[PDB]
C-alpha cells in the first residue's frame, strides 16, 4: 500500500542513526514513482522539509538531491506556505554551508513559488556575501527564479549591473554571475538594460574567459528575445571579423551556428556579406571550417533567397570545394549543392557543373580514407549529390556515370554508402539506365569472395540496388546472384534481407528462390510459418508475371493460380500469429489482395459471360444478367475500396510508403468501380472532369510511377469510350479486361510496415465497471488510457488529440452516441461519458478510440473494447407502477 | 440437410478445382459448415509442410476468437458422437495427421525438426482448445515423437521444451507405466546434454522450483507462455507426475547442480519480467542448499553480476544480501568472491557501471557482516578471510557513488543501500 | 521602439518574400508565425497586433499548404477524403476568420476587406473541394450559383475599396466575371482553382491600436474533487465570475455556455443588468448559471465555457470543469 | 456517547477533551473530499503544538469509531503526524490503562486493529504500548471477551516475532507473560489448543532467547515447576 | 547529422521484438 510504505519509510527517517536517515530521504523519489498521488506526494514533501529543518548538513543535502530528482512531482503540492516556511527558516542560522543548501532548495523550488518576496530578499541577501559556497549557492537560486519570476529579474540585473561594476567581486564569481542575464528576457525594457549591460563588459574586461561567457550570454537572451538579434548578429560578426583570439572567434562561431539553427530567416545580407568575407580573410583550417559550416547550416533554409548572381558566397563556395582539408570541401559543396537547388538563375545554372565536378573530387578523395571523419564527409557529399539530382535530373545522369566509375575502386564502407546513395538516386528517378545494371552485377561477382564481416552489409546493399534497377524482370544473371550466396554467404539473415528488397521491389521470383532455400535454417513455429508464407506470396506474384497483353483465357488461369497460392500463403501467414506482435495488418493486407484478385477473376468471368450467356428472348435492361452482375462487381469494388481505406485508417503504425501504397491499392479499386459505372451503369452521369495535371505528379517510387500511369492510361481509355458505343458493347468489356490485366501486371510491391514495425503505440483504455444498473439512475462511466509507445514516440506521426466514441445496443440500436475530444496530457488521458437506458434489458456498451494527428487526418486505431451492461428498476418503482396500471 | 450441402458444394469444388481454396476461404469467413472446409483442404493436397496443418493451425491459433471458439464446438461434436464410424471427415484428417506424424518420425533428420515441432504445436492446440481426447494409436506415436534426439540446435532447444512442456499439460498421454519410464529416462538423457544451454534449460530448472515449492500455478502459467496458449491443465495430473519427478529425476542436488551449469541471464533488469535464473538462484541460497550439497556457487553468482544493464534488476539485491548471509554459516559456508583479478579488474575489458556497483555494495555489505558476525564468530579462524586493505585502497568509493547519483532513478534500491553504506562506515567521504 | 520597428520589418520581408516556392514559403510562413507568437509573449502590450497578425498569416500558411496536397494531380475518381486535408484547411481558416473579424476590437474597415477576402477564399477552396469529391452536377451547379452570390455580394459591399486589392483573387475574380458566370460548372471550378493558385498575398495594414479580447472563469477556479451533491430533477446553481478584457459589447456578444457530459450542450444569455465595469478596458461578469440533471450513477465533471456570439459564436475562453454529484430521490 | 455510562457516572474531563477533539476534526471536514481535507488539516496542525496534539487525538478516537472512518483516519494520521506521534502514544498509553474498565466492544476491536497496523508498520515506542497493554490482562479470570483479546494480542504477536527478537526487554516480558497465562488457562478443548500454541512459542523463544531470558529472575523457575 | 537514404530498410537502431528474435534465431 502506499501509505504502508510511506510510513514504513518514515520510521528510517527517525531513527536517528544518519544511514538510515538517508537512506530513507533517497528512497523517497521511488516512492514518488511508485504512487504519484498528490496527497501523498504533499505529506512527504511536508515530512521531508521537517527532516531538512531539524537534521544536519548531510541530510540537507541528500534532501536537496531529492528535490532536484523530483522535479516533475512538487507542482502537486497542497501546503506550499508551509512546506516552504519551514524549509525557509534555516535560511537563518548561522552556519554558511547550511544557508547554501537552503539557497539551493529555494532555487529547486522556484518553479512552485515565484513571486515570494521573503525567499528573493534571501536570494539578494546571501548574494553579498563572503562565504564563497553561499554565495555560489545564491548565484544559483538567482538563476532559477530569475528563469521563473520577472520583478525579481530586474532587480537581480541592477544587482548584478553594479556588483560587476564593483571592484570587491573576485574574477571567477563575476564569470560564474554573468550567465544570470541570460534570463532576463522577460520584457523588452529590461533585455535592453541587459544589452547595455553586457556591452559594458565586452568593452571593460576584454580578457578571454569572461568576454566568453558574456556574448554566449548576450547569443541566448537575443536567441530568447528576438527584438535585439539583428543587433546581436552584427556585434558577433565584429567580434569575428577584428578579435584576434582563436577561442573568442570559435566562440563566435558556435553563436551564429546557434543562430543559423534557430532564426535564419532573421540574418540580412549584409549578415552573410560579412560571414563571407570573414571567411575568405582568416588563414586558419579551423575556423574556416566552422564558419564555413554555419554558411552551410544557413544555406540549407531561406537564408539564400533573402541573400538575393556571382557573389562573396559564390567565390567562397567555389574556393573552399577545392580546399584540401575534407571538411572544408565538404561545406563548400554543401553550398553549392543548397544554392544550385534553391533557385533557377542563369548563373547558377552556369556553376552548376563545379558544383558536381567539385562532388566527384571530394568523392575520389574519400573513397579510401577509410576514417569516421571521412565516413561522416562521405555521408554528407553523398545526400548532397542525392539532393542535387532530385533537383536537375540532367545532371543527375552524369552523377550516376561517377557514381558507377568509383564505385569499382571504392573501399567497402565507401561501396555500402555509394549504394545506399545509388538507390536513393534510382528510386526517387526512374530513368537510370539499364547499363547500370552491368557494372552493378560486375561488382558483385568480384565482391563475392572479397571478406567475411563486412561483406554481409556490401552484398545486402549492392542487392537492393540491382534489384531497383531492374524495372523489369531477371534472367540467368539471377542465377549467378544466387549461386554465389548459396556458396559463400552461409549467414541466412543476409539472405533474408536480399529476398525482402527482392519482394519490395517486385523480383518475386527472386525472394521465392531465396526464401524457399532459407526455410530450413529458420528454428521456431511461427518464423517457420512467417517465411513459408513469404515463400507462397512470392511464387503468387511471379505467377502474375505470367500476363499477356489482349490473352484473357491466360490471364484467368493465371489469376486462378495465383489464388491457390495465395490462399495457401495466407493459412500459412494466420497460422504465424501469435499474441507477441500479432500479424494484423499483413494477414489485412493478403486478404484483400486476395479479395482484389478474386473481384478481378469475377470480373473476367463477366466479360466473358457476355458472350458466354446471351440475353432472353423476353427482353439497357436488354442484357439482364450482365446488367445485375456488373451491379454485383461494382457493389465488390466498392466494399474493397472501403475495406482498403479502413486498412489505411487502422495501419496508423504504418510509414509514409506503406500508407502510399495502401492508397495506390485503394485507386485502382476505385478506378475498377468508376470505369465500371461510367462503361456500364450511367454513361450519362460520368461527367468526368479527369482532364488535368495528373501525369505531373512527383512519384516516390516505381512502382507508384507505373500505378500511376496505367491509371491515367485507363481514365483516358474510358473516356473515348463515354458514348461511342451501346451500353453493353464488346468494347467496353474488352476495354475493362484490358485495365484489370494491365493493373495486374505490374508486380506488387511490400513496404515497410510489411516487414518492419515502428512507433508501435495501443491504448490500455481503462474503464470503472456481467453489469447491471438502476435505470432511473442513468449510467456514468469513467474511461481512460494510456498511450504506449515502443523506442521513438513520435517517429513518423504524432497523436495530437484522442477521439473516444461510444454506443449503446440493446439484444446483446444506437441509443447513447456522443464524441469527445482529449489530449493525452502526459500521455494518459480521461474522461467521463453520460449514457441512459430507457428499455429495460440486456445492453451492450461498445466504445471506440480514434486517434487525431498534427496533421489533422482521424486514424481509427485503438481498441473495439466491449462490454455489457443489464437494465433494470428498483422494487418499490416497480411496485407502485404495477399498482398504478390501471 | 448438411450432409446433402456438404456434398453439394464438394462435388461443385471438384467441378472447378482452382477455386476450392475460395470456397473454403469463403467458410472461414462467414464461419459456415467448418467440415466441408476441412474435406476440401483434404481433397486439395492430392516435401514441406502440408497445407492442412497449416490451415487447422491458422484457424485454432489465429486472432480472430470467433473462430476458434467455432471450430473448437464443431471438432469436439465430432469426436463426441458417433464413436468413430468412419463417417465424419474428422476422422480423415485425424488419419492425415497420423499419416503426417509416420512421415516426419525416423534420431531426426536436420530440417525435420522444425515440422516436428509444428505438429507438436498443432496437436498442443487441438488436445489443448479442442478437448479432443487422444486415441491409443495416437498418443503411442505422440510419446515416440516426444523420446526423439534432435542435434541440440536451437531448433532442438526449442523442440524439447515443447515436448517439455507436451509432457507437463498431458500426463493422460503418458498413461500406462513402460511408456512411464520410457518418459523419465528420456528426461534423464535431456538432463545429461550440455548443448542446450547456449533456453530450455531455464524452464526446466525453473518448473522443478515450481514443483519443490508445489507453485502448481506458476506451472500452469509458465507452460502456457512457452506453448502459446491458455488450456486448462487439471492440476491433480501435476500433483501425480511431480511426485516421480521430484522423487527421482530431480532431487535437491541433481538440481542443484544443474541450477550451477545453468547460463546467466546477459543483460537482465527490469525491461525484462518473469521469473528467471536468478530467482530460482535465489531461492536455493534462501534454503542454503549449495553448502548442504557441496557446489560453489561463487562463480555464478560473480559472472552473473558481470552482466548486467542500465536498469535494476529488483532481485539483485536480496541475492547478494542472501549469498553474503550464505557466507556466514557455522560448519560450511560457501565461498565467497575472490580477493584477486575478479574484483581487482572490475573496478578498471570494460564492465558496465551496474556490474562495478554491485559489486562495490557486496563489498561494504561483506564488511557489515564480517562487523558483525566477528562480534561473535565461534568458527574456524579463516571465518573472516577479510579482503585487504590494499584492496580497499583501490576501489574508488566516492566515484563510483557519484555515478550512482548520476544514475539514481535506474538503481532506486541500490543507491540507497549505498548511500547507506557510506554514511555508516565512510562518513569521512561524507563530508 | 525597437520592438514595434522589428515586428514592422518581419512582416515587409513576408510581404517581400511570398513569392517563393512552396516549401521557402510554408519554412518562412512557420518562422514568422513562430516569432510572432513568441513576441506576443514577450511583450503584452504588442500581444494584440501580434496574435492578430500571427492569425492572419496562418490563415496564409494554411492555404498554402492546401494547394500543394497531393489530390491535385490525381483524377475526381481516385479522390479518397479520408487523407484529405483541404477540407480541414478550408475550415481553420473560417474559423481564424472569424476570430480576427470579431475576437479583436479597434479593428477598422480596411482590415476588414481582407478578412472577408481570405473568408472569400476560404469558401472558393472549399467549393474546389466539393467538386472534387462529388460527381451530380446539380450540386456542382448550386453550390457554384451561391458561391458566386458571395463573390458579388463582397464586391457590392466593399465598393470603395477594389483598386487596393490589385492582383488579388476577387479583382482577378471580378475580372473573369462574365465568363465565371456563363461557364459550366467544370469549365468555372477549373478556371478559380488555377486563379486561386496564382493569386497575391495582400498587405495587412496593421491597425493604430489593437487588443485580443479574452476571458478568464475565476468562480469555479481550477475546480477539486469536491462534488455538487444535490437531488436528482431539481436544479443546483453555480455562480460564474469571469474578467473580460477588450470586449466591444460585452452585454449582447458574450454568451456563457455549459456542456453536460453528452451531445446536450445548454446554451445561456446573460442579462445586461449583471455585466459591471470596475476600470475602463474591461469588463466583470458575475453570474448564478443554474444547471440540473437526472440521476448519475457517480459524481462526474461537467465543462462550462465563455462563448463569443456573432451575426454563430466560437469558442473564447479556457474550458473550465466542474464536478457535480446528483444524488437520486 | 462512546464509553459506557450513566447520569450519575462523573463528567470525564478527558472524554470532554476527546469530545473537542471529535468537533475539531469531524467539523473542519466537512465530508469534502480527502484533498483539500487533508491540505487544511495540515495547516491546523502546523499552527501550533496543542491543536496538532488535538488533531492528533482526534483521528485517535476516529480510529476507535467507525471502521472506514478508522481506515481513512489512520491513513490521515500517518500521513500528517511531524513527530511520528510519540507523545500520542504516551496519550494512548494513558487513555489505555486509565479508561479500558469502561471502553465499548467495537472500540476494543478498533483499538486492537490500531495496535496490530502500528506493530506492523513498525513505528517507534510500540513496544511501550504492547507492554501496558498486555498488563491490562486480569490473571486467574475466565471472561470469554479477555480470553479473546489475550488471543488476539497472541495472535499479533506471534505474527510479529521478529518485532520481538528487536525488541530486547519485550522479549522477557512477553514470555513470563505467556508462562502465567499458561498456568492460568486450561479446561476446554479450545483453551488446549490454545495452551498448545502458547507453550510452543514459549518454548521457541526460551531456546531461541536463553541469553536474555536470564534476567527474568528466578520466578522463571517458579512457572516452570507448575509446567 | 544527415542520413544518406531516408527509405534505407538496413537501420536497424531500433529492432523490434519479432525482427529481435528472428536474427538471434539464425545467427
Amino acid at each position: 500500500d502506499a501509505n504502508s510504505a510511506l510510513m514504513e519509510l518514515d520510521k528510517g527517517l527517525r531513527s536517528g542513526k544518519l544511514g538510515e536517515q538517508c537512506e530513507a530521504v533517497v528512497r523517497f523519489p521511488r516512492l514518488f514513482q511508485k504512487y504519484p498521488f498528490p496527497i501523498l506526494i504533499n505529506s512527504a514533501f511536508l515530512k521531508l522539509a521537517d527532516v531538512f529543518r531539524v537534521g544536519n548538513n548531510f541530510l540537507r543535502l541528500c534532501v536537496l538531491k531529492v528535490t532536484q530528482q523530483s522535479e516533475k512531482h512538487l507542482e502537486k503540492i497542497l501546503n506550499v506556505d508551509e512546506f516552504v516556511k519551514r524549509i525557509f527558516s534555516v535560511i537563518h542560522s548561522n552556519d554558511p554551508v547550511a544557508r547554501a543548501i537552503t539557497l539551493r532548495m529555494l532555487g529547486s523550488l522556484a518553479s512552485i513559488i515565484p513571486e515570494r518576496k521573503n525567499a528573493h530578499h534571501s536570494i539578494r541577501q546571501s548574494l553579498d556575501s563572503h562565504d564563497n559556497v553561499e554565495v555560489e549557492a545564491a548565484v544559483f537560486a538567482a538563476a532559477n527564479f530569475s528563469a521563473q519570476s520577472k520583478d525579481f529579474a530586474v532587480g537581480i540585473c541592477n544587482k548584478i549591473s553594479e556588483m560587476i561594476q564593483g571592484l570587491a567581486t573576485p574574477v571567477d564569481l563575476k564569470l560564474k554571475l554573468i550567465p544570470i542575464l541570460q534570463h532576463m528576457h522577460h520584457d523588452a525594457i529590461l533585455a535592453s538594460s541587459a544589452r547595455q549591460l553586457l556591452q559594458q563588459l565586452v568593452t571593460s574586461y576584454p580578457s578571454t574567459k569572461m568576454v566568453i561567457v558574456s556574448l554566449h550570454t548576450f547569443t541566448l537572451l537575443a536567441a530568447s528575445s528576438l527584438v535585439d538579434t539583428p543587433k546581436q548578429i552584427q556585434l558577433l560578426l565584429q567580434y569575428l571579423k577584428n578579435d584576434p583570439r582563436k577561442a573568442v572567434k570559435r566562440l563566435a562561431i558556435q553563436d551564429l551556428k546557434l543562430l543559423a539553427n534557430k532564426t535564419p530567416h532573421t540574418w540580412s545580407r549584409e549578415n552573410i556579406q560579412a560571414l563571407c568575407e570573414c571567411a575568405l580573410q582568416t588563414p586558419y583550417d579551423s575556423l574556416k571550417l566552422g564558419m564555413l559550416s554555419v554558411l552551410s547550416t544557413l544555406s540549407g533554409t531561406i537564408a539564400i533567397k533573402h541573400y538575393f548572381r556571382s557573389s562573396d558566397l559564390v567565390k567562397l563556395a567555389q574556393e573552399c570545394c577545392y580546399h584540401n582539408n575534407r571538411g572544408i570541401a565538404a561545406h563548400g559543396v554543401r553550398v553549392l549543392t543548397n544554392i544550385t537547388v534553391s533557385c533557377q538563375e542563369k548563373d547558377l545554372l552556369a556553376l552548376e557543373q563545379d558544383a558536381v565536378f567539385g562532388l566527384e573530387s571530394l568523392l575520389v578523395l574519400c573513397s579510401q580514407d577509410d576514417s569516421p571523419g571521412a565516413q561522416a564527409t562521405l555521408k554528407i557529399a553523398l545526400n548532397c549529390m542525392v539532393k542535387l539530382a532530385k533537383g536537375r535530373p540532367h545532371l543527375s545522369q552524369s552523377v550516376v556515370e561517377t557514381l558507377l566509375t568509383q564505385l569499382h575502386s571504392a573501399q567497402d564502407a565507401a561501396r555500402i554508402l555509394m549504394c545506399h546513395c545509388l538507390a536513393a538516386i534510382a528510386m526517387q528517378l526512374p530513368v537510370l539506365g539499364d547499363g547500370m545494371l552491368g557494372d552493378l552485377m560486375e561488382l558483385y561477382k568480384v565482391i563475392g569472395r572479397s571478406a567475411t564481416d563486412k561483406q554481409q552489409e556490401l552484398l545486402v546493399s549492392l542487392a537492393t540496388v540491382i534489384f531497383v534497377a531492374s524495372q523489369k524482370a531477371l534472367s540467368v544473371e539471377s542465377k549467378a546472384v544466387i549461386k554465389q550466396q548459396l556458396e559463400s554467404v552461409s549467414n541466412g539473415w543476409t539472405v533474408y534481407r536480399i529476398a525482402r528488397q527482392a519482394s519490395r521491389m517486385g523480383n518475386h521470383d527472386m525472394a521465392k528462390e531465396l526464401y524457399q532455400s532459407l526455410l530450413t535454417q529458420v528454428a521456431s513455429e511461427h518464423f517457420y510459418f512467417w517465411l513459408n508464407s513469404l515463400k507462397e506470396f512470392s511464387h503468387a506474384e511471379q505467377c502474375l508475371t505470367g500476363l499477356q497483353e489482349e490473352n484473357y483465357s491466360s490471364a484467368l488461369s493465371c489469376i486462378a493460380e495465383s489464388l491457390k497460392f495465395y490462399h495457401k500463403g495466407i493459412a500459412s501467414l494466420t497460422a504465424a500469429s501469435t499474441p507477441l506482435n500479432p500479424l494484423s495488418f499483413q494477414c489485412e493486407f493478403v486478404k484483400l489482395r486476395i479479395d482484389l484478385l478474386q473481384a478481378f477473376s469475377q470480373l473476367i468471368c463477366t466479360c466473358n459471360s457476355l458472350k458466354t450467356s446471351p440475353p432472353p428472348a423476353i427482353a439497357l435492361q436488354r442484357c439482364g444478367r450482365i446488367s445485375n452482375q456488373m451491379k454485383q462487381s461494382m457493389e465488390e469494388f466498392r466494399s474493397l475500396a472501403s475495406r482498403y481505406g479502413d486498412l489505411y485508417q487502422a495501419s496508423f503504425d504504418a510509414d509514409s510508403a506503406t500508407l502510399r501504397n495502401v492508397e495506390l491499392q485503394q485507386q485502382s479499386c476505385l478506378l475498377i468501380s468508376h470505369a465500371i459505372e461510367a462503361l456500364i451503369l450511367d454513361p450519362e452521369s460520368a461527367s468526368f472532369q479527369e482532364y488535368g495535371s495528373t501525369g505531373t505528379a512527383h512519384a516516390d517510387s516505381e512502382y507508384e510511377r507505373r500505378m500511376m500511369s496505367v491509371y491515367n492510361h485507363v481514365l483516358e481509355e474510358v473516356e473515348s469510350l463515354n458514348r461511342k458505343y451501346t451500353p453493353v458493347s464488346y468494347m467496353h468489356t474488352a476495354c475493362l479486361c484490358n485495365a484489370i490485366i494491365a493493373l495486374l501486371k505490374v508486380p506488387l510491391s511490400f513496404q515497410r510496415y510489411f516487414f518492419q514495425k515502428l512507433q508501435s503505440t495501443s491504448i490500455k483504455l481503462a474503464l470503472s465497471p456481467p453489469i447491471a444498473v438502476q435505470n432511473n439512475q442513468q449510467l456514468a462511466l469513467k474511461v481512460e488510457g494510456v498511450v504506449q509507445h515502443g523506442s521513438k514516440p513520435g517517429l513518423f506521426r504524432k497523436i495530437q488529440s484522442v477521439c473516444l466514441n461510444v454506443s449503446s445496443t440493446l439484444q446483446s440500436n444506437m441509443t447513447n452516441e456522443m464524441e469527445q475530444r482529449v489530449e493525452p496530457h502526459n500521455d494518459y488521458f480521461s474522461t467521463q461519458f453520460l449514457l441512459n437506458f430507457a428499455i429495460l434489458g440486456t445492453h451492450n456498451i461498445t466504445v471506440e478510440s480514434s486517434v487525431k494527428d498534427a496533421n489533422g487526418i482521424v486514424w481509427k486505431t485503438g481498441p473495439r473494447t466491449t462490454i455489457f451492461v443489464k437494465s433494470l428498476e428498483d422494487p418499490y418503482s416497480q411496485q407502485i407502477r404495477l399498482q398504478q396500471q390501471q | 440437410g448438411g450432409r446433402r450441402r456438404t456434398d453439394a458444394l464438394r462435388f461443385l469444388c471438384k467441378m472447378n478445382p482452382s477455386q476450392a481454396l475460395k470456397v473454403r476461404g469463403m467458410v472461414v469467413e462467414e464461419c459456415h459448415l467448418p467440415g466441408l472446409g476441412v474435406a476440401l483442404t483434404l481433397d486439395h493436397t492430392k516435401d514441406g509442410v502440408s497445407d492442412l496443418v497449416c490451415f487447422v493451425s491458422g484457424l485454432l491459433l489465429g486472432t480472430n476468437a470467433k473462430v476458434r471458439t467455432w471450430f473448437g464446438t464443431f471438432i469436439r461434436n465430432g469426436q463426441q458422437r458417433k464413436r468413430e464410424t468412419s463417417s465424419s471427415v474428422l476422422w480423415q484428417m485425424r488419419r492425415q495427421l497420423l499419416l503426417e506424424l509416420m512421415g516426419i518420425l525416423p534420431g531426426l533428420k536436420e530440417e525435420h525438426v522444425v515440422k516436428a515441432s509444428a505438429l507438436l504445436r498443432l496437436y498442443c492446440a487441438l488436445m489443448g482448445i479442442a478437448g479432443l481426447k487422444p486415441t491409443e494409436e495416437e498418443a503411442e506415436q505422440l510419446l515416440q515423437l516426444m523420446t526423439s534426439r534432435p542435434p541440440a540446435t536451437p531448433a532442438g532447444v526449442r523442440f524439447v521444451s515443447l515436448s517439455f512442456c507436451m509432457l507437463l499439460a498431458f500426463s493422460t498421454l503418458v498413461s500406462t507405466p513402460e511408456q512411464e519410464q520410457l518418459m523419465v529416462v528420456w528426461l534423464s538423457w535431456m538432463i545429461k546434454e550440455e548443448a542446450y544451454f547456449e533456453s530450455f534449460g531455464e524452464m526446466l530448472l525453473l518448473v522443478a522450483m515450481y514443483f519443490h515449492s508445489n507453485q502448481l500455478s506458476a506451472i500452469i502459467d509458465l507452460v502456457c507462455s512457452t506453448l502459446g496458449m491458455k488450456i486448462v491443465i487439471k492440476p491433480s495430473s501435476l500433483s501425480r507426475m511431480k511426485t516421480i519427478f521430484t522423487q527421482e529425476i530431480f532431487t535437491e542436488q541433481v538440481v542443484t547442480a544443474h541450477a550451477v551449469r545453468v547460463p546467466v541471464t546477459s543483460n537482465l533488469s527490469a525491461n525484462i519480467t518473469g521469473f528467471l535464473p536468478i530467482h530460482c538462484i535465489y531461492q536455493l541460497l534462501r534454503s542454503r542448499s549449495f553448502t548442504k550439497h557441496k557446489v560453489s556457487i561463487k562463480d555464478w553468482i560473480y559472472r552473473q553480476l558481470c552482466e548486467t544493464s542500465t536498469p535494476l534488476h529488483p532481485q539483485l539485491l536480496p541475492l547478494i544480501d542472501v549469498y553474503i548471509n550464505s557466507i556466514l554459516t557455522p560448519a560450511s559456508k560457501s565461498n565467497p568472491e575472490a580477493t584477486n583479478q575478479p574484483v581487482t579488474e572490475q573496478e578498471i575489458q570494460r564492465f558496465s557501471i551496474t556490474a562495478q556497483l554491485l559489486v562495490l555494495y557486496y563489498i561494504l555489505s561483506y564488511e557489515e557482516a564480517l562487523l558483525a558476525n566477528t562480534k561473535t564468530l565461534a568458527a574456524m579462524q579463516r571465518k573472516p578471510k577479510s579482503y585487504s586493505s590494499s584492496l580497499m585502497d583501490q576501489i574508488p568509493i566516492k566515484f563510483l557513488i557519484r555515478q550512482a547519483q548520476g544514475l539514481q532513478q535506474e538503481l532506486g534500491g541500490l543507491h540507497s543501500a549505498l548511500l547507506r553504506l557510506l554514511a555508516t562506515n565512510y562518513p569521512h567521504l561524507c563530508i | 521602439d525597437p520592438s514595434q520597428q522589428f515586428l514592422q520589418q518581419s512582416l515587409e520581408r513576408v510581404y517581400s518574400l511570398q513569392h517563393l516556392d512552396p516549401q521557402g514559403a510554408q519554412e518562412l510562413l512557420e518562422f514568422t508565425i513562430r516569432d510572432l507568437q513568441r513576441l506576443g509573449e514577450l511583450q503584452s502590450e504588442l500581444a494584440g497586433v501580434a496574435d492578430f497578425s500571427a492569425t492572419y498569416l496562418r490563415c496564409q500558411l494554411l492555404l498554402i499548404k492546401a494547394l500543394q496536397e497531393k489530390l491535385w494531380n490525381v483524377a475526381a475518381p481516385l479522390y479518397l477524403k479520408q487523407s484529405d486535408l483541404a477540407s480541414a484547411a478550408a475550415k481553420q481558416i473560417m474559423e481564424e476568420t472569424y476570430k480576427m473579424e470579431f475576437m479583436y476590437s479597434g479593428v477598422e474597415n480596411k482590415q476588414v476587406v481582407i478578412i472577408h477576402h481570405m473568408r472569400l477564399q476560404a469558401k472558393a477552396l472549399q467549393l474546389i473541394v466539393t467538386a472534387r469529391t462529388t460527381r451530380g452536377l446539380d450540386p456542382l451547379f448550386g453550390m457554384c450559383e451561391k458561391f458566386l452570390q458571395e463573390v458579388d455580394f463582397f464586391q457590392r459591399y466593399f465598393i470603395a475599396d477594389l483598386p487596393h486589392l490589385q492582383d488579388s483573387f476577387v479583382d482577378k475574380l471580378l475580372d473573369l466575371m462574365p465568363r465565371l458566370m456563363t461557364s459550366k460548372p467544370a469549365e468555372v471550378v477549373k478556371i478559380l482553382q488555377t486563379m486561386l493558385r496564382q493569386s497575391a498575398f495582400l498587405h495587412l495594414p496593421l491597425p493604430e491600436q489593437i487588443h485580443k479580447a479574452s476571458a478568464t472563469i475565476i468562480e469555479p477556479a481550477g475546480e477539486s474533487d469536491n462534488p455538487l451533491r444535490f437531488t436528482s430533477g431539481l436544479v443546483v446553481a453555480l455562480d460564474v465570475d469571469a474578467t473580460l478584457e477588450h470586449v466591444q459589447d460585452p452585454q449582447n456578444t458574450v454568451k456563457v455556455q455549459v456542456l453536460y457530459p453528452d451531445g446536450q450542450a445548454q446554451m445561456i444569455h446573460p442579462k445586461p443588468a449583471d455585466f459591471r465595469n470596475p476600470g475602463p478596458g474591461r469588463h466583470r461578469l458575475i453570474t448564478q448559471v443554474y444547471l440540473s440533471h437526472t440521476a448519475w450513477t457517480e459524481a462526474c465533471q461537467v465543462e462550462v465555457r465563455l462563448l463569443l456570439a456573432y451575426n454563430g459564436t466560437i469558442p473564447f475562453s479556457k474550458p473550465v470543469k466542474v464536478y457535480i454529484m446528483p444524488k437520486p430521490a | 456517547r462512546l464509553l459506557l455510562s450513566t447520569s450519575l457516572d462523573a463528567k470525564d474531563e478527558l472524554e470532554e477533551r476527546l469530545e473537542r477533539c471529535m468537533s475539531i476534526v469531524t467539523s473542519m471536514t466537512a465530508g469534502v473530499s480527502e484533498r483539500e481535507a487533508n491540505d487544511a488539516l495540515n495547516a491546523y496542525v502546523c499552527k501550533g503544538l496543542p491543536q496538532h496534539e488535538e488533531i492528533c487525538l482526534g483521528l485517535f478516537t476516529l480510529i476507535l469509531t467507525e471502521p472506514a472512518q478508522a481506515q481513512k483516519c489512520y491513513r490521515d494520521l500517518a500521513l500528517v503526524s511531524r513527530d511520528g506521534m510519540n507523545i500520542v502514544l504516551n496519550k494512548i498509553n494513558q487513555i489505555l490503562m486509565e479508561k479500558y474498565l469502561k471502553l465499548q466492544d467495537t472500540c476494543r476491536t478498533q483499538l486492537v486493529w490500531l495496535v496490530r497496523e502500528l506493530v506492523k508498520s513498525g513505528v517507534l515506542g510500540a513496544d511501550g504500548v504492547c507492554m501496558t497493554f498486555m498488563k491490562q490482562i486480569a490473571g486467574g479470570d475466565v471472561t470469554a471477551k479477555n480470553i479473546w483479546l489475550a488471543e488476539s494480542v497472541l495472535d499479533i504477536l506471534t505474527e510479529q516475532r521478529e518485532w520481538v527478537l528487536k525488541s530486547s526487554i519485550l522479549i522477557a516480558m512477553a514470555v513470563y507473560t505467556y508462562l502465567r497465562l499458561i498456568v492460568d488457562h486450561h479446561g476446554t478443548a479450545q483453551l488446549q489448543a490454545l495452551r498448545q500454541k502458547e507453550v510452543d512459542f514459549c518454548i521457541s523463544l526460551l531456546r531461541e532467547r536463553f541469553m536474555e531470558c536470564l534476567m527474568i529472575g528466578r520466578d522463571l523457575v517458579r512457572l516452570l515447576q507448575n509446567v | 547529422d544527415v542520413s544518406v537514404w531516408e527509405e534505407n530498410w538496413e537501420d536497424d537502431i531500433v529492432q523490434d521484438d519479432f525482427n529481435q528474435q528472428l536474427r538471434l534465431e539464425m545467427e
